[PDB]
């Protein structure tokens, strides 16, 4: 029967150890606590 | 041609070496079906160290799986890269030790050691110049703790001049996994003193600490800890399987890390572990590898290295790396921290470089450190045994199987003997 | 091969076993007729062409509870002559199930154990299910566990015994039956797991918010615990615990082998939507005293040994953090010579849910079995009930005429007297 | 991650709790079923997949108000175990809520709080809601407030208490219960933000111009005050404030911790288009006495410490410009020893509008929560009412039967003499 | 090879220090991603002053952002140019001081200042030569005051040969943003006198009338306020990162502007402040720069320079300028009104020219003034602190965390010492 993270979505430590891919400009955003820090809302407006 | 025979012991050993061959075969470019799919001839340049050529290009490891219950036989067979092993190396029991060190060593280990010793004798004779034997097991259990240490005593008598690499996990201090850990560990360490050439101490709670703080993994699974062990198991044999500007095999490390024959326990770690968030922003250079090398948070042992003096140290750098930049930063860490290195051995740190790095990484390094701080693990394991032994609890299981209580009394005496020997050199 | 044989003795054995194999066939996909539409070998032996039969015997002296299984929906699951019946009841008589009518029925039992043991390749242990207050459970269980000890030496025998409650005893001669049963189970059974029918009543009333529970709803909760202890065999995990792993790591002394029981998440369907069930929250619920399945208070005692069986999607990273947070709590106490008091077992399959059962779908679950010094409270109390009854020889004339003479009462009284002296010295600092 | 655990005791708290949690689900967009169609995380804990339960307990000895929430529009919102009921109510008796009935329910009440404490990582504080004139509002809260202080050290508590008006009140022993509750909230509650029942009636009649309001209408603009002060914790702002920021900013002395409250824009939907709602107009309306949530004339007293909670499209200069204009006005008077008297908390979110509510959609809003020396006028009239009650020991025989003793009446009276004399000397110039 | 470490503290520090990193990243030419996109090769000459080389050519700032409240780093990462900072430098707390100096300095700082000196030390020996440290925090608050000044004290003990800039914002004169501002201002001054090598003061109402009367914008927001705060700090280090005719490093800004070690507090002013509707009428000549630079309205502190003389003045010119007109204008202003200058230092004014102007503008200047008129900013806070303390107001919050009134008496004793010695040298 499959383990926890095989059904969570993140599989193995290949990407984070071999340092392939990239969190920014990429697809994988499921691993790192800095990445799942959501943070407050954004109300953007350029400086006048 | 300097080949290594792998022995995997018990629940911990069979799971560690499952991911260990899952990484090394990927490092050498081996697909799940055991054939070859690589691109550089350097990968196939030294495969006799770990693999055997078979008919049709099949690559089978020299790994002997040994355990007392058949539960882990399906666990490694149905896993990823789980079919690469020869079936004659699947020597297994049926009853299970049940965390009974006496059962793995005396009662049911007797009818299984004579079977696993035939397989090791089969694999050792087929290969030409044995660099040594690698064993992986646990110290808190009964199958890899008891029957694993019985294999060490038998294999040392048969091959006394060969080298034993003992890979052991130690019971964690802050968290307990089995109640009988003081009985299992203090007994298993004692035969590791006279028989094992060198031992490489691992610890689970240090591996949990590394994943949560350094790698910043939200969920570190049971195999993520296993993956970090395999990254350092593959680093010890970096110079064997690959060329290098400065070569350092197993025996060159052992003579430079063992000043006295009973002080052969090491604390180890892997340098270039950066989190996914801090992945881009790290300028991967030699100063980064050194400042993470001697960080106490990067160690994979329960003992803080700042507590006890480093007796000897070893570094195995990997990558196209400047040999001066290695050397001028070994001197930097020795001079900036003078009290943590022992005085009566000049030039404690020993460094070597392997020209090819692991896949996807450009600069990497693995560590071995023979420190006198590891008595903190040794003293703590022993004092749990002394509190256990004076009440004689959890002992009727042990003494009902062929151990009188006196054989335990040499166990803490030898355990107190090493903490006496570590005490005088610090 | 990992292969275990469970025996069910007494009325409580049959009803627990009926709810047990109800959950076991649903776990492995076995239909009630036995036709599967690799891991079944722990409890089901494959027979002929695609049919599985339980590795159990339902032996009892009441014919009414045995043929209820025969006339029920599981007529095609169990073997016909593995459901052993009896002509005449023991009828709350320990001496009757030991000497009078227990003799002619134990020979048929040993034949079916031998036939089942030769069928299994490597036997892993024995599971027994009884209530010590009844005549059949105490009497025949004294004789049956005696015979398996001689026949099957040094083999693990797991005991799931139900004891009379402090407040409630649904029979009058239960202090006689319970004390005289403990004379036999002390030397022979390897691990006994204490259960009380009225502590499970408190669990069902509060956790499952059922004001009117019955014996079937009690036995659903028991079947979940037995499955959780044996799920390590049937399915893999990061840390899997054999039943042979279980005895040696939790029994410190030969005459101390009684265990507590705890199952952490007991949540109905309505409450399961809102409760955030994670590892750190449930490990506090497991050591919570109202979730303990016997009516001994662990605050009064000291935890001597403790085993944790974790089911479901349990990562191993937080179980180390969860155990350490328990050890930092002052209310949970440990004996001074055992700083290492935990055995954590992790299994990857979630517990199944029966259709119509009170328990709901839960992602992660914890089964805790522990050894504590508070077990002297349930043994000194039943000592007081038996000593008060033996002051003027109440209900003794029934026991004397059925073979068991007057010495066995004094002998079993002295055995439990040493047992009461045994718990007070192991907790001594 | 920070969280706040609101506490509501008494049926006044539950009806406010029905109104306050109505806006929190509406502002964050939570449907009554409890699903999302980290802003919720300061009030709602995630359970499983896309589900939110309130970090609150509704403990009350009266079961009719508690199960009304259990059968209302939010049946699947609240955790049924977090809603704690009682078999019989205290019924305007502090003795029944503190000693006899209260003791067998606070053991279950603190268990839920302990279960709530482990779920949240960093707990910012507790918001306590009760009516000091009620039995369980005074009794059960006082037993609960002292148990929280001995359990969680120094953690912030916000007393959002409902006081009876000296001119209008709806029970005869509210002076007894308010006096006895005040004895407990001085030593425990960090900030006691005051609310008057009759004062907000005048706001609905005049400013909100609805001539027939009910308690559902009255609780909503109270609930709009509660969200505005905590929205800075909820949402980003130019100058954010916190729960923990508020106590050390508005309480100079450890036994003067009472706050008056004012919400600036109170206009109807038809009035909303015609009003030029503006930063100068709302701030000038904030200091206007009829906009106060408590029936006070601040000309008689003086403003010691003040606090501005700005929501919406507010630029930094005019809120600072409104600071200068108030200080130039001789109508608004400050005590001479606190020149820095304003805290400006600006939030970028305009307040939400409740469907069917009397309040209109507005862009800018101000929540004034200011300590003042005019609060002693409330406690003097309550003490004057207490003096007539205790002059002949009327309504005392109920209290002495249920555990309480005669001497507790004198000791609670002794504190209000010390509280009243402390209000005068602090406001006294020196 | 001079490296400057930037330190931000608290709600004000992490928000307005972000915009300082906005303008430098916009002026050195790096994108929000982190790569170089500048036109000239002059920008890449000195990148090491503020940024670290990394993998893929990305430049990560030498900045550690630190506070006790988690709300700011939600805003810091979400804003533009927010991805560039290293997350290892993003050390934060969980409680939050809440405008209290005692919680930041002693109670809740003690478990975190040991963490922030691990992060600072990692970026300390990473670079070659520390020129010093710059910090921009708040004095009216508590998460950047108490937590900040303890860091400022600790780094001077560890690294005593390096230099300190404190771009500290003070409470506004006419309006107050927090009630307990006079306590946290005076307790921060008592620590910043002996630890900070120099201090530059910014005041919000001094920014408010500038952004309205001179910049002719009806509603500037806080981002408009922080821009001139961000613009002046880039004018501090203009001569470091870029070549010029005459170079003034940041040690020059210390050794020249500061006659005595206690008299180190400054005031700052950005010179070319013309609106969008008034720029094309104005001729961009260095006489027009020098008249605006010496104007009282252009200063970003609460003081008025007609009240007190300048002990020492400075000017950080940026662009291609004729240095004769630069020299003779400062000579003229020294000769037009010798009363407004301190007499006993001849030629009080320093000028240094950076050859490249900032983006868009072609001629700019940055005035640094160690004027004795800024004692009014000290005195008005000092009289507020005496009045608040004499009734022991708001004191049980402070003394309950490990404070006693001995430091408060000592904090006043250095507070009124400054206004006494600043007035003494004016005479
Ligand atoms: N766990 C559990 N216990 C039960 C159940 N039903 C009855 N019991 C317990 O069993 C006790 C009755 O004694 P038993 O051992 O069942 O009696 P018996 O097995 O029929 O033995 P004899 O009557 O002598 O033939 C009661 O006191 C109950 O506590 C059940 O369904 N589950
Ligand atoms: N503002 C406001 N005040 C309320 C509301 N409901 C009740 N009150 C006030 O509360 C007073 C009664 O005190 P409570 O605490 O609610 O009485 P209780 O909770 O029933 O106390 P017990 O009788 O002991 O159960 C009334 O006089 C009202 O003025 C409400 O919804 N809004
Ligand atoms: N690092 C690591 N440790 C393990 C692994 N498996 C088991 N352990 C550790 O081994 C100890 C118990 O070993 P055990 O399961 O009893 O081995 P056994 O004797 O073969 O059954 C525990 O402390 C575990 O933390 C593994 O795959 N990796
Ligand atoms: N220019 C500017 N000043 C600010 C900003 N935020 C706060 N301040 C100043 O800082 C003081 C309040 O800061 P505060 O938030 O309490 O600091 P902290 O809580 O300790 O981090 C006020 O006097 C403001 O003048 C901002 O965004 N821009
Ligand atoms: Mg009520």
């Amino acid at each position: 029967v499959e383990g926890p993270e095989m059904r969570r979505g993140r599989q193995g430590l290949y990407e984070t150890l071999q340092q392939t891919s990239n969190p920014y400009q990429g697809g994988n955003k499921v691993g790192d606590a800095w990445l799942e820090h959501k943070g407050r809302k954004v109300q953007p407006r350029p400086e006048p | 041609m300097r080949e290594i025979v792998h022995i995997q012991g018990g629940q911990c050993g069979n799971q560690i070496g499952a991911k260990f061959w899952e990484v090394v075969s990927d490092e050498h470019g081996i697909d799940p079906t055991g054939t070859y799919h690589g691109d550089s001839d350097l990968q196939l340049e030294r495969i006799n160290v770990y693999f055997n050529e078979a008919t049709g290009g099949r690559y089978v490891p020299r790994a002997i799986l040994m355990d007392l219950e058949p539960g882990t036989m399906d666990s490694v067979r149905s896993g990823p890269y789980g079919q690469i092993f020869r079936p004659d190396n699947f020597v297994f029991g049926q009853t299970g030790a049940g965390n009974n060190w006496a059962k793995g060593h005396y009662t049911e280990g007797a009818e299984l050691i004579d079977s696993v010793l035939d397989v090791v004798r089969k694999e050792a004779e087929s290969c030409d110049c044995l660099q040594g034997f690698q064993v992986c097991h646990s110290l808190g259990g009964g199958t890899g703790s008891g029957m694993g240490t019985l294999l060490i005593s038998k294999i040392r008598e048969e091959y006394p001049d060969r080298m034993m690499l003992t890979f052991s996990v130690v019971p964690s201090p802050k968290v307990s996994d089995t109640v009988v850990e003081p009985y299992n560990a203090t007994l298993s360490v004692h035969q590791l003193v006279e028989n094992a050439d060198e031992c490489m101490v691992l610890d689970n709670e240090a591996l949990y600490d590394i994943c949560f703080r350094t790698l910043k993994l939200t969920t570190p699974t049971f195999g993520d800890l296993n993956h970090l062990i395999s990254a350092v198991m593959s680093g010890i044999t970096c110079c064997l399987r690959f060329p290098g500007q400065l070569n350092a095999d197993l025996r060159k490390l052992a003579v430079n890390l063992i000043p006295f024959p009973r002080l052969h326990f090491f604390m180890v770690g892997f340098t270039p572990l950066t989190s996914r968030g801090s992945q881009q922003y790290r300028a991967l250079t030699v100063p980064e590898l050194t400042q993470q090398m001697w960080d106490a948070k990067n160690m994979m042992c329960a003992a803080d290295p700042r507590h006890g003096r480093y007796l000897t140290a070893s570094a195995l750098f990997r990558g196209r790396m400047s040999t001066k930049e290695v050397d001028e930063q070994m001197l930097n860490v020795q001079n900036k921290n003078s009290s943590y290195f022992v005085e009566w051995i000049p030039n404690n740190v020993k460094s070597s470089v392997c020209d090819i790095p692991p896949k996807g990484l450009k600069m990497s390094a693995t560590f071995i450190g023979n420190s006198t701080a590891i008595q903190e693990m040794f003293k703590r394991v022993s004092e749990q045994f002394t509190a256990m032994f004076r009440r004689k609890a959890f002992l009727h299981w042990y003494t009902g199987e062929g151990m009188d209580e006196m054989e335990f009394t040499e166990a803490e005496s030898n355990m107190n003997d090493l903490v006496s020997e570590y005490q005088q050199y610090q | 091969m990992r292969e275990v044989i469970s025996i069910h003795i007494g009325q409580a054995g049959i009803q627990v076993g009926n709810a047990c194999w109800e959950l076991y066939c649903l776990e492995h996909g076995i239909q009630p007729d036995g036709q599967m539409p690799d891991a079944f070998n722990t409890f089901f032996s494959e027979t002929g062409a695609g049919k599985h039969v339980p590795r159990c015997i339902f032996l009892d002296l009441e014919p009414t509870v045995v043929d209820e299984v025969r006339t029920g929906t599981y007529r095609q699951l169990f073997h016909p002559e593995q459901l052993i019946s009896g002509k005449e009841d023991a009828a709350n008589n320990f001496a009757r199930g030991h000497y009078t009518i227990g003799k002619e029925i134990v020979d048929l039992a040993l034949d079916r154990i031998r036939k089942l043991a030769d069928n299994c390749t490597g036997l892993q242990g024995f599971l027994v299910f009884n209530a010590v207050g009844g005549g059949t459970g105490s009497g025949l269980g004294s004789l049956l566990l005696e015979r398996l000890s001689v026949d099957y030496g040094k083999k693990s025998k797991l005991g799931f015994t139900v004891y009379p409650s402090p407040q409630v005893s649904t029979a009058v001669v239960e202090p006689y039956n319970s004390v005289l049963s403990t004379h036999s189970l002390l030397e022979h059974t390897d691990v006994a797991v204490m259960l009380d029918n009225e502590a499970i009543y408190d669990i069902c009333r509060r956790s499952l918010d059922i004001e009117r529970p019955t014996y079937t709803n009690l036995n659903r909760l028991i079947a979940q615990v037995i499955s959780s202890l044996t799920a390590s065999l049937r399915f893999d995990g990061a840390l899997n615990v054999d039943i042979t792993e279980f005895q040696t790591n939790l029994v410190p002394y030969p005459r101390i082998h009684f265990m507590l029981s705890s199952y952490a998440p007991i949540i109905s369907a309505e409450k399961a939507y809102h409760e955030q069930l994670s590892v750190a929250e449930i490990t506090n619920a497991a050591f919570e005293p109202a979730s303990m399945m016997v009516k001994c208070d662990p605050r009064h005692g000291k935890y001597m040994a403790c085993c944790l069986m974790y089911r479901g999607d349990v990562v191993p990273k937080d179980v180390n953090a969860s155990v350490a947070t328990i050890k930092t709590k002052r209310t949970i106490q440990f004996v001074d010579w055992c700083p290492t008091g935990f055995k954590c077992g992790i299994n990857y399959q979630p517990p199944t849910v029966v259709p119509g059962g009170d328990l709901a779908k839960v992602q992660r679950a914890v089964c805790m079995i522990s050894n504590s010094t508070a077990i002297g409270e349930i043994f000194s109390r039943l000592d007081h009930k038996f000593d008060l009854m033996y002051a003027k020889r109440a209900f003794v004339h029934w026991y004397v005429g059925e073979g068991m003479e007057e010495g066995e009462f004094s002998e079993a009284r002295e055995d439990l007297a040493a047992l009461e002296k045994d718990f007070e010295e192991v907790g001594a600092e």
